[PDB]
């Protein structure tokens, strides 16, 4: 149910 | 390695196709070979091993909560013994999940952390490796729980510190890796205070710098912003 | 096999965790070990078969038409040259989806059709057998393609033959034979207007069928009817 | 774009 993120905008 | 005979330039084109095929598997086996060929990685590489990874392990995630929901139910008052097959299905999910994270984890080790130099690089790298170890926490029982948990926490730690003197507060790898180890505090370390602290100072920085962007740049930024407030908002 | 020492009820049990958590390559690993202890299938067994394999094979094709999509773009004219890749890639995700159509083949022949005597489980094996020789001719493209595509035809053919004399026209097992077989028609043997007279058939002969059906079972069978109209709708 | 059925309710 958290959100988390995997990358990264260049 | 089974794509050792591979042309790096091809196994980038071909892990890019793996992704809009949605061959997710395919595409984390063609990013390793990458990696494998022993230079270092670009902006745009960096992200194709991350989301590679991610919705390989989010699979497994997924399915070993299902599993450990139906096992627990199982081992209430009133429930009937039905043999071992839950644990052990449990498990064969667990181990091939542990198998991901350590490999991702060997990526980190030999020899990517150690050739990154630049900031943005070194920060996105150590998150990850707080991540992976983030995902073996998720599963871990016996005795180096503690020792996996502070695993992750290092890793976290040495990104914040060095995000916090080389980045500005919007830079999406330091709002990325933030959101993450709010997460991390909330869900793994028993942290719930620390959690809401890291999350709104996050917030409330980046909201004080949007003035110095680009539209696009403002675009990006905002977009894991309002993840922050989403966790906020579940959390309080 | 990897799964011979495994009991066929723990199979079984294995195989509904596997669809619960959406992993189902494991969930056809389980099924073909059961199909292996050499036992005829209940109708239940052969649905988790069935949706097993369908969702394994269900990805397959979804990648390979995007990857044909890019490759006859890189094919027309003014688009630039970039090499053996999208061909070995498609090539590649192409042999697995051949590979599991054969194990899926292979299991129908030896022995499941021969040992099914009933209709029910001999029309539903047939029109499995017909269903795989198809997914076989959407990629085939040489000597052996109208071999490939005549084995689907004989195969739904004996089905159809079958479930006029044995079931009734709401039997759900006779309408999803008619909706697949009308499906090969228009997708496959070029033939609209054979796909468009069975589609249409099948669905008044039903619709006349119902009044001798009790709540459950119309809705099993409505449920069929619906997919035979969408296609009409979008067939003409 | 067609609909298929690998399925036979019981
Ligand atoms: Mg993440
Ligand atoms: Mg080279
Ligand atoms: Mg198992
Ligand atoms: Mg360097
Ligand atoms: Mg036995
Ligand atoms: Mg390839
Ligand atoms: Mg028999
Ligand atoms: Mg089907």
């Amino acid at each position: 149910a958290s959100h988390s993120m995997p990358s990264a905008a260049c | 390695g089974a794509m050792g005979s591979m042309e790096r330039a091809s196994l980038i084109q071909k892990a890019k196709l793996a992704e809009q095929a949605e061959r997710y598997e395919d595409m984390a086996a063609f990013m390793k070979g990458a990696v494998e060929k022993g230079e270092e990685l670009s902006c745009e590489e960096r992200n194709l091993l991350s989301v590679a990874y991610k919705n390989v392990v989010g699979g497994q995630r997924a399915a070993w909560r299902v599993l450990s929901s139906i096992e627990q139910k199982s081992n209430e008052e009133g429930s009937e013994e039905k043999g071992p097959e839950v644990r052990e299905y449990r498990e064969k999910v667990e181990t091939e999940l542990q198998g991901v994270c350590d490999t991702v984890l060997g990526l980190l080790d030999s020899h990517l952390i150690k050739e990154a130099g630049d900031a943005e690089s070194r920060v996105f790298y150590l998150k990850m490796k707080g991540d992976y170890y983030r995902y073996l926490a998720e599963v871990a029982t016996g005795d180096d729980k503690k020792r996996i948990i502070d695993s992750a926490r290092s890793a976290y730690q040495e990104a914040m510190d060095i995000s916090k003197k080389e980045m500005p507060p919007t830079n999406p790898i330091r709002l990325g890796l933030a959101l993450n180890f709010s997460v991390f505090h909330y869900e793994i370390a028993n942290s719930p205070e620390e959690a809401i602290s890291l999350a709104k100072t996050t917030f409330d920085e980046a909201m004080a710098d949007l003035h110095t962007l680009s539209e696009d740049s403002y675009k990006d930024s905002t977009l894991i912003m309002q993840l922050l407030r989403d966790n906020l908002t579940l959390w309080t």
